């Protein structure tokens, strides 16, 4: 029926699709030390969500349901609820609630509350460790700690809204997040299920091309770098459009609409990421105007131009 | 193969108690959520409870919670659901299920049936 | 020639245009007694972004610039930037920077902070009160009441996250926010310019129909209600397919997939705002897998079956 | 019948002070925020300043920050702008603008130019 | 027409529910079209609603 | 012929809901104003509530206002009338009635007995 | 009805461009309400369209409906809106024809409200 | 009386472009569909344009669609026509007309002649 394309927007006009943030440059670099298994921006050219993708940014690195206090500290146990605040259902072949955060860190945010007989609200700062034993989303309890030990309700609806992350200045600056670590979704000695999988290059002399974006820091000398595999448009059009790949790879060319001029050339594999002809970290130099153009399926040994 | 038996079942009064098991084998058990889902008459199954591999974390549908305990024990690679004050919308095939990689398993399920009427037939 | 389209999303799938909140229902309610003129979530249906609107859910209600610390007082004046950090012109053909808040509340977040020497950062509760003497965003100036007298630094870059509103409980509950009230967006006594238009139904026994969230309560008894006359998908979807109108109005069917079966009908007006013969304030009963698909174009005077 | 009319240009030498006015007519005036641009040969305009109805609300640009004040009177409506230390790179046309409804309205402009240079003809 | 009114929310509409010409209750089961003296034809017919409050006598029309 | 058959009486404890239903035939039942009345001992007949084609209109006896709740089903020619809060002087009969050109139509009626 | 039709891109609907039965020009200033055996009632008809490509003789038959209470029933001027089953098929600038078979209701609307054989289209 | 009088008409080149008007009374004008048709030498008259009350239908003889353009302005009961990319053949004295219940009405005209030649007398 139509075409594969990808849409035209910019970098600057996208979302990043692991924290609800704008994409602001592009970035490669080697990265056969680590694994690269992020869950959130996960989505086939061909439009199938994986891992704990879904469509909205602003769901993303949220979490709702209701908390109980635990006694001797400033932390609640959210027991968590569906979008809507039905009962969630650790059964679903996802690895955690979509929107989960998928890397070990400190997000920092607010935890809002409305009591339904009075319409009350209350709202304080809290802080989600990715890494906590007592991080067990995909069972539905996830641990906060916030600035109270009294002014949450029992049985009354509660949101987690994202900020930023944070870091213990003490320590080694920017020694967290780790955003290629994945968190263990349903706690300590716990496998992972239905995961996304991870993504390298294969092909000699390429290396992934990330979407980028810098986290906001609310306290400390927090690492701020944030990339993701796709924009979170690329998965919000690919699931729209919904054509079938014609094969494992999709030739991009970035061009600039002033001039028509092509500013380098990379392959947007059909399991949903992006690799370019390059050796070695580099910042990209685009204009602003920029945007990605799809022109050609082609197959997997294609040798791109150097970017 | 992976493999997961439920027993346990039988016909119950309102207000009782029940225990049932789930024999796994096939895998390690052991590093694996597990969870107990059940079908009543006329649905679609629903999820009942689930549990972590060292049991610190454990989670109830709404509908239970407070009612039934889930535990587990990993060198028998068993399962385990204790149901209390059970009503009569309890009546329902139970069936532990588990998750590995990218596939689901779950068993053949054992029937409850929560009733005070006492006369039923095939 | 381009053939015009709605996406295929459900209400939950979707995004408010006026604060970065999922979707949760549908309403509709009589609105002729009051002005409903949202600067947000404006777009034309061939694609023309119309008020403040911009692209990005994650922008919607976000500001960006540098702050002034207003001595003897823990308020902040913050002087904009544009959403991409360029220089902000208070002479452009825009009602307000986009994504400025279109109604009048006191909304509530976080202020954060990177210096950009070291890379350490800081961020602390903010509030934005949107009918203040001190907001004026189209010139480029908006205070922030802060919990802190000292910690942010001059000639840093400064953002606000939003999280919610909040409402001063020894006051009539639920009186703010208003959500149709617009801000003054140069400050007292100064008219607001090249606005959105007012929207109304035309067509006698027709009301508009409204696309809900409802807004996080951080304190106080707000009235949460925010109803926006596009999800920002629609506004996205509009502007990248760029599809001519053929006629003033837009025939959409809401329809269940599963059985074909059609809910309701209703009228996408050319210019961005959706249409529903109906009488009364109504909560709209939908099944979860519903959405909109567009029929046929029609005009001004086509009579819809009832809702 | 709107009309914006500048006018206190001229030739200065760096260091001075200038003071622009800007004459308007066929609107209220007040009510509306004014705003003043310049604009240097074979370049396009920039923002310099502007201000709300009550004169409550100013701002600037950087380049002109702690250096140039705006001001208004709204019954004789007329605008402002106070240049001291004028500075070589703020030589250029300076004209005022406004915006009513959903159209914009510019004055032609008055000459500003800071330069030690009197040689100058048509 | 007589009755007593109720305001439709976020409009300046009200509904009246109608009362009999004489103030008595109105009866949708009687053999007629509607009630008596109702407009039959279609238009819009332009005029004014007064109205008496019982405990201290104020108008308002 | 045109017919109309209302069930869902009884005998009941004040406080209790009830739901009457009224099951016609024989017209098109869409279309058509429909109308719910009762009849007590040694009493005239009284109109309860009303409904138009659409369900959009509707109106109700100020001695069951916020009580009662009329509804219509024009596909399976069913009229419904949703009884809360019932008390003792609810007690009649409950007949289903319409109106067709320039006759009008009732049934036989359900007995409704509120007591304790 | 003959004449050569247009799609009304994004949706299944197509204007026919009215011909006379010969197919010569149809002239709207003629002392007519509208061409001859157009329609008379307000309604649904339900039928087919047809068209034959002249070049290759291919041929395609559709599932057609004209609502003739609707504002694009404008057969005096010489324009009819059809509902299709199809978005794609029927070429520009060819012979076309519907075909009347019968007449049509909006099933979940009170039974035998249309067609109403007495009300006269507005041409 | 229904009075129609055309007006516009004139000498002009090959290509051009040219609007005729037609004013109207003694009739609502608005309700009533409205056309266009034209004579030329020798010939006698043909249907160029037709539009119903709203304007929402319009409708064109095939040698002119495309570059004819038919609207009208109720309050002011005027009936206009808009007419590019001339041909000589588009030479003719061109009527508005109407149709009020069993009668017709037609203007007395407006001469259009579309040439490059331009010696002509009477």
């Amino acid at each position: 029926t139509k075409p594969f394309s990808v849409p035209v927007l910019t970098v600057e006009e996208m979302t990043n699709s692991r924290f609800p943030i704008p994409l602001e440059k592009l970035f490669t670099g080697p990265s056969s030390a680590f694994v690269v298994q992020p869950q959130n921006g996960r989505c086939t050219t061909d439009g199938v969500l994986l891992g704990t993708t879904q469509l909205s940014p602003v769901n993303i690195c949220t979490f709702r349901g209701d908390v109980t206090h635990i006694t001797g500290s400033r932390n609640y146990t959210m027991n968590l609820a569906s979008q809507n605040w039905n009962d969630y259902d650790p059964t679903e072949e996802i690895p955690a609630p979509l929107g989960t955060p998928d890397f070990v860190g400190k997000i920092q945010g607010v935890l809002t509350q409305t009591t339904r007989t009075d319409g009350s609200t209350r709202g304080h700062k809290a802080t989600v460790y990715t890494g906590s034993a007592d991080f067990a989303p995909k069972l539905g309890r996830v641990q906060f700690e916030t600035d109270t030990d009294r002014d949450f309700e029992a049985n009354q609806n509660t949101k987690f809204t994202p900020v930023g992350v944070i870091q213990d200045g003490g320590t080694t600056h920017r020694n967290e997040p780790q955003q290629w670590v994945l968190p263990s979704y349903s706690g300590r000695n716990t496998h992972n299920v239905h995961l996304a999988p991870a993504v390298a290059p294969t092909f000699p002399g390429e290396q992934l091309l990330f979407f980028r974006s810098t986290m906001p820091g609310c306290s400390g000398y927090p690492n701020m770098d944030l990339d993701c595999l796709l924009p979170q448009e690329w998965v919000q059009y690919f699931y729209q459009e919904a054509a079938p790949a014609q094969s494992d790879v999709a030739l991009l060319r970035f061009v600039n609409p002033d001039t028509g001029r092509v500013l380098f050339e990379c392959k947007l594999h059909k399991s949903g990421y992006v690799t370019v002809a390059h050796t070695g970290q580099h910042d990209l130099v685009i204009p602003p105007n920029g945007y990605f153009r799809f022109d050609s399926w082609v197959n997997q040994f294609y040798t791109l131009a150097p970017m | 193969q992976v493999q997961l038996q439920e027993s346990g079942g039988g016909l119950v009064q309102p207000g009782s108690s029940l225990r049932l098991s789930c024999a796994a084998s096939g895998f390690t058990f052991g590093g694996y959520a597990m969870h107990w889902v059940r079908q009543a008459p006329g649905k679609g199954p629903e999820w009942v409870s689930s549990i972590n591999s060292g049991g610190d974390i454990t989670n109830y549908a709404t509908s239970v919670k407070g009612r039934f305990s889930i535990s587990r024990d990993n060198p028998s690679k068993t399962l385990y659901l204790q149901m209390n004050s059970l009503r009569p919308e309890d009546s329902a095939v139970y069936y532990c299920k588990t998750q590995l990689a990218n596939r689901d398993y779950r068993g053949q399920g054992t029937q409850v049936t929560v009733s005070s009427h006492h006369h039923h037939h095939h």
